[PDB]
């Protein structure tokens, strides 16, 4: 489904056929292996699939069920931190390139809202996403996405010669 | 060696103080005055009032819609006081299955 | 370069944009009083010196920040609609997102 | 202590502000959805 | 129960049937799509 969101589905079946039997994932996915990365990658790919599917169309629902599988990815594995430094790294690279839209706001800001009020309920991860140095990229991009939203309101309303002296 | 030994009583940790209570009462009715300011701003004063009410045969899907929206907050409000996660989960299942059909025929009935 | 044209001009565009569409009035005044509840809780944490539960503060605070977030994410879909998403599908997703945020914030208040 | 066997949020004198504000956002949300549906744009 | 060489033949024949019908799907898709 992820590669179906990147290209046509005929590349999705190649990616599924690759990751079904690849030796890099079958190492940590052997038959007797209850070692907590058996459930991690099957939530990394559902998380990323609903994130890309939420950022294409700008839907609120796909970015809330991206955050439910983000929460259920936090409940499982301790390398959830990767996601909360990759989805903000994606959105931020969407800001520097000038590819901001209302879809990118309307996806990211509800991903951060639901996914950060929800991942705080696991007792191993307490108020750490408020005061850890690795969850600050998400609160930083959640910070400046407001400024790009309001600035994006004033750029499309005042003329270009006064708009060039703003950014 | 043998003989009597001095006692030990395990001096406990101190708990941080809670709050002065009428300060908390003051902020409770400040938030009450703010929410009542919101409702009194909505209903008549800013004229964002009830322009249309579907009094036809699609009124029952509107009352079903209010039954779902108020119903999930009744379920969550019961979950706030006791009421373990499984009985809440079957409660919102038994509301969410008939309730999603009568909250979608309504939004099919209104194209705005 | 005093930016006197900015606040007056955007004041005319926004302040003209409010009463032409009756639903954006609901959205932005409800956003404004959400900002007032965030300010009231923040000055409660300033007025006394402790944040003693600290899950109650982030419960009552992240419900207001998150609800403001979902309201802006609906106003952006009513002002200029997204391609694959209708205006009625713009609203049910707000309802589902708001009910999920209300559940997690009533779980996090304990 | 279990997660249930804690001092409750309505019991504690400090958390009345946040219960009142969460209840305010919820009731104002219910009048927001009923007022939003029943208005005409 | 199945042996280990017979499981090796089963795993390899699922891999070969898998990649074969993937290539057939990609050929039929790439030829007959606008
Ligand atoms: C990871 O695992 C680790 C290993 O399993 C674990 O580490 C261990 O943790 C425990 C728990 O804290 C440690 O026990 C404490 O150790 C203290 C160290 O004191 C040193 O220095 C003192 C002089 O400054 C020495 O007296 C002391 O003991 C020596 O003498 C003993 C008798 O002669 C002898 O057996 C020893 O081998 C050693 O030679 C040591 O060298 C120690 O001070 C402390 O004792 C107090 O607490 C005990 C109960 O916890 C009481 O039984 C004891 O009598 C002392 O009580 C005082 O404190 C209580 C409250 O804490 C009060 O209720 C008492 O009334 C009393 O209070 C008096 O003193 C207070 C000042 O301290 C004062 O405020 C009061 O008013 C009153 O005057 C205890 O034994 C242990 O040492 C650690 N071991 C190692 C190897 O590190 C670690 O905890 C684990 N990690 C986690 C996260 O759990
Ligand atoms: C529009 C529809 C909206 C419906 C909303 C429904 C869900 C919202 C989505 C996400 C919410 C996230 C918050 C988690 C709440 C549950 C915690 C709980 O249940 O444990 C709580 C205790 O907490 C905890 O220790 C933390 C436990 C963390 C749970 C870890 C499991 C996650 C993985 C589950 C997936 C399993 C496979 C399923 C595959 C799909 C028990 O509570 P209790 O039984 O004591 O109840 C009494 C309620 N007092 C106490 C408030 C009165
Ligand atoms: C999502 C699709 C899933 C795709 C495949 C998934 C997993 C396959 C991977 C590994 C499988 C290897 C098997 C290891 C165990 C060895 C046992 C063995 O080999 O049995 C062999 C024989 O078997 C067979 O003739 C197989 C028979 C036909 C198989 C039919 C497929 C089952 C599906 C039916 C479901 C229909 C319902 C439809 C619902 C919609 C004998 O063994 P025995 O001597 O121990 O019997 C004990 C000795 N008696 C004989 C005396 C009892």
């Amino acid at each position: 489904e992820f590669t179906k969101e990147i290209k046509d589905a005929s590349a999705g079946l190649l990616a599924a056929g690759f990751i079904a039997i690849v030796p890099g994932y079958i190492s940590r996915s052997v038959a007797g292996s209850y070692d907590n990365e058996a459930i991690a990658i099957t939530l990394l790919m559902v998380t990323f699939m609903f994130w890309i599917k939420a950022q294409k169309t700008g839907s609120i629902m796909h970015a809330t069920c991206a955050a439910l599988f983000y929460f259920y990815m936090v409940s499982a594995w301790g390398g959830y931190v990767f996601i909360t430094n990759l989805i903000p790294l994606h959105v931020f690279l969407l800001i520097l390139m000038g590819r901001y839209s209302s879809k990118l706001y309307s996806a990211y800001t509800t991903w951060y809202a639901i996914g950060t009020v929800a991942s705080m309920q696991i007792p191993f991860v307490g108020f750490l996403p408020i005061r850890s140095n690795d969850h600050m990229a998400a609160l930083g991009v959640f910070g400046l996405i407001q400024i790009v939203a309001f600035g994006d309101f004033v750029k499309g309303q005042i003329s270009t010669a006064k708009f060039k002296v703003i950014m | 060696k043998f003989g009597i030994k001095p006692e030990i009583h395990h001096i406990f940790h101190a708990e941080p103080k809670r709050v002065a209570k009428p300060i908390a009462v003051i902020f409770v009715l400040i938030i009450f005055i703010t929410i009542l300011s919101l409702i009194v701003t909505w209903l008549n004063s800013c004229a964002a009032a009830f322009n249309n009410i579907p009094t036809g045969v699609t009124a029952v899907y509107f009352l079903g819609f209010i039954a779902t929206i108020v119903g999930f907050e009744v379920i969550f409000a019961r979950y706030y006081l006791g009421t373990s996660i499984f009985e809440t989960l079957f409660s919102s299942l038994y509301l969410g299955a008939p309730g999603l059909l009568t909250s979608t025929k309504f939004l099919r009935s209104f194209g705005q | 370069t005093d930016f006197q044209e900015t606040f007056k001009t955007s004041k005319r565009a926004y302040f003209a944009q409010i009463e032409k569409y009756p639903k954006l009035k609901l959205i932005d005044t409800f956003c404004f009083f959400l900002v007032l509840l965030g300010v009231i809780q923040c000055t409660f944490i300033i007025l006394i010196r402790d944040n003693f539960p600290f899950n109650a503060f982030l419960a009552g605070f992240i419900i207001c920040v998150g609800q403001f977030v979902l309201l802006m994410s609906l106003r952006l879909q009513l002002c200029n609609s997204f391609p694959g998403i209708s205006k009625n599908r713009a609203f049910a997703e707000f309802i589902v997102a708001s009910l999920i945020l209300h559940f997690v914030c009533l779980h996090f208040i304990n | 202590l279990a997660n249930d066997e804690y001092p409750r949020s309505w019991e504690i004198s400090n958390s009345w502000v946040y219960i009142s504000a969460i209840c305010g956002v919820i009731v104002a949300w219910i009048f927001f959805v009923v007022s939003f549906v029943t208005t005409s744009s | 129960m199945i042996s280990d060489e017979q499981l090796n033949s089963l795993a390899i024949t699922f891999g070969i049937v898998m990649m074969t019908l993937i290539v057939i799907y990609h050929a039929v898709d790439s030829t007959m799509s606008p």
